[PDB]
């Protein structure tokens, strides 16, 4: 089978900055070379059949490059819409084959997260589980490291994280950490505190509040 | 109407003649078809194709004539298309008797001609494996580039009758 | 317009058969080859089989990664496509595409998907708990407020908040598996803190799957 290599992973640029994609095919697919957009919950879209045909509809900021077996799509002049994840399509010989996709994501200032914590409910507590949530809102560059402490220990395994796809009018993530506690342990308990550290943050900042005042 | 026997000659130049009629009527109907037999990109479908070519050095042409080397190039050419006509059977139903005919003309006429060369020795026999894997290939391509191979296999196979017909009456 | 609408997705335990069908109009669904392409949550594409037409014997292709556990068929009396999945692992989750295929080999027209779960976890609508802090900030100005969509099987569930008259400071998270083969999400929108106790938040929660719906009034 033909296999493809798709190159960078992942793209950080700016709106209206200029970027490029490129395929290798393990052996000569000729012009039988096609790129996909997709945007998250869609399914893919073509830009680009047979190497460097524009679909119908596509912006001319897009054109492909390539015969053999390196390929090449240019985008010039980023706009909002365009972030997205890409990917060549070898349709030359079947099995055809997607390459590992390029996830293009928008430039921006740094914004420091709006940081809250939220106890678990009275509700889910009837049940013997206890959730503690923290979120991380609204923040720039993605990175960032949230850590759990309870009455000042140091949590360890007992957390689940979740990152949102970049914001479409702000382009800024969010951040959703849940500690998970059997009731018991829960109570047993006094303090409980999510600390962030982040590029936008000066020094790290510890949300937090007593079990008993809730 | 009666006649007497066909020589061997005559035999082979009758055989090549119905042959490339089959050639004619595959021909008619793949470009009556899908691209029309557009071949701007052939150059494309080609990379993968080793189709046999007479030269000058093969001793066919009139100039440089060569009985003996000619003879040999022939049968060896014949042979190496055999995989190229074995892959024009799945190509063509509502022609499936035409292409099954030309595949079966083909080696009746290579046994003809193997009978009138006496020795083989210089003939090289394609290998096997080989065209079993090309053939995998072949078949794996998109319908353009099948299209495409389809055009050229038979183009070259026309061609390379055309030229052996001239240089067998020459025989 | 050239429509591909795929049936048959949902839950499956591994090692277990799941049928996936796709009902092709608006072309002449004879003429063409087909493909299936899938896409396992939050990875990329993957194409999967090839289906040809009469004229090339039906002939079938397929992904060397499958190792032959898939099989493509088609039936054009009935327009449609089939992906005959076998020995399924839990790998094999994922969205599955129909897909026409052009002359030139792309993929021109998709379907919008069949999700396929394979777990050995049981259909299971989710508890919605409400997302409020400990107690009311009096220095700041935004507030956060949410629900807690916990323990259901398989995805997707749909939040939406104020049926849908709230959509600015919204964010709903990707869902996170449990270890105990659960899925559990938050959803979270952020206000001003002046708004507190001055409207009513209320996600409305949507699990089709179990077909569970749940209204959960958040109170902060």
């Amino acid at each position: 089978d033909i296999q493809m290599t798709q190159s960078p992973s992942s793209l950080s640029a700016s709106v209206g900055d200029r970027v490029t994609i490129t395929c290798q095919a393990s052996q000569d697919i000729g012009i039988s070379l096609s790129w996909y957009q997709q945007k998250p919950g869609k399914a893919p879209k073509l830009l680009i059949y047979n190497a460097n045909n524009l679909a119908d509809g596509v912006p001319s900021r897009f054109s492909g490059s390539g015969s053999g077996t390196d390929f090449t799509l240019t985008i010039s002049s980023l706009q909002p819409e365009d972030f997205a994840t890409y990917y060549c399509l070898q349709h030359n010989s079947a099995p055809y084959t997607f390459g590992q996709g390029t996830k293009l994501e928008i430039k921006r200032t740094v914004a420091a997260p709006s940081v809250f914590i939220f106890p678990p409910s009275d509700e889910q507590l009837k049940s013997g589980t206890a959730s503690v949530v923290c979120l991380l809102n609204n923040f720039y560059p993605r990175e960032a490291k949230v850590q759990w402490k309870v009455d000042n220990a140091l949590q360890s395994g007992n957390s689940q994280e979740s990152v949102t796809e970049q914001d479409s009018k702000d382009s800024t993530y969010s951040l959703s950490s849940t500690l998970t506690l059997s009731k018991a342990d829960y109570e047993k308990h006094k303090v409980y505190a999510c600390e962030v550290t982040h590029q936008g943050l000066s020094s790290p900042v510890t949300k937090s509040f007593n079990r008993g005042e809730c | 109407p009666h006649r007497q026997p066909l020589t061997s000659s005559e035999r082979i130049d009758k055989q090549i003649r119905y042959i490339l009629d089959g050639i004619s009527a595959l021909r008619k109907e793949t470009c009556n078809k899908s691209n029309m037999c557009e071949s701007s990109k052939e150059a494309l479908a080609e990379n993968n194709l080793n189709l046999p070519k007479m030269a000058e050095k093969d001793g066919c042409f009139q100039s440089g004539f060569n009985e003996e080397t000619c003879l040999v190039k022939i049968i060896t050419g014949l042979l190496e298309f055999e995989v190229y006509l074995e892959y024009l059977q799945n190509r063509f139903e509502s022609s499936e008797e035409q292409a099954r005919a030309v595949q079966m003309s083909t080696k009746v006429l290579i046994q003809f001609l193997q009978k009138k060369a006496k020795n083989l020795d210089a003939i090289t026999t394609p290998d096997p494996t080989t065209n079993a894997s090309l053939l995998t290939k072949l078949q794996a391509q998109n319908q353009w580039l099948q299209d495409m191979t389809t055009h050229l296999i038979l183009r070259s196979f026309k061609e390379f009758l055309q030229s052996s017909l001239r240089a067998l009456r020459q025989m | 317009e050239v429509q591909l609408v795929e049936s048959g997705g949902g839950l499956v335990q591994p090692g277990g058969s799941l049928r996936l069908s796709c009902a092709a109009s608006g072309f002449n669904f004879n003429d063409y080859f087909m493909n299936w392409v899938r896409q396992a949550p939050g990875k990329g594409l993957e194409w999967v089989a090839q289906m040809r037409n009469k004229n090339y014997q039906y002939g079938t292709y397929y992904a060397e990664s499958l190792e032959g556990r898939f099989t493509i068929s088609r039936d054009d009396s009935k327009n449609s496509l089939y992906l005959q999945m076998n020995s399924l692992k839990t790998e094999d989750t994922a969205v599955y595409y129909c897909a026409r295929e052009s002359y030139y080999g792309f993929t021109s027209y998709w379907g919008q998907g069949t999700l396929v779960t394979v777990s050995s976890a049981s259909t299971k609508g989710p508890s919605v708990f409400p997302l409020a802090p400990c107690s009311r900030s009096t220095s700041e100005s935004t507030a956060a407020l949410g629900c807690l969509v916990k323990d259901y099987f398989p995805e997707p569930v749909t939040v939406s908040w104020n049926s849908g008259a709230l959509t600015s400071g919204v964010h709903t998270f990707p869902a996170v598996l449990q270890s105990s083969g659960l899925y559990s999400l938050s959803s979270v929108v952020t206000v001003p803190s002046s708004s507190l106790g001055t409207k009513t938040y209320t996600c409305n929660v949507d699990h089709k799957p179990s077909n569970t719906k749940v209204d959960k009034r958040v109170e902060s």
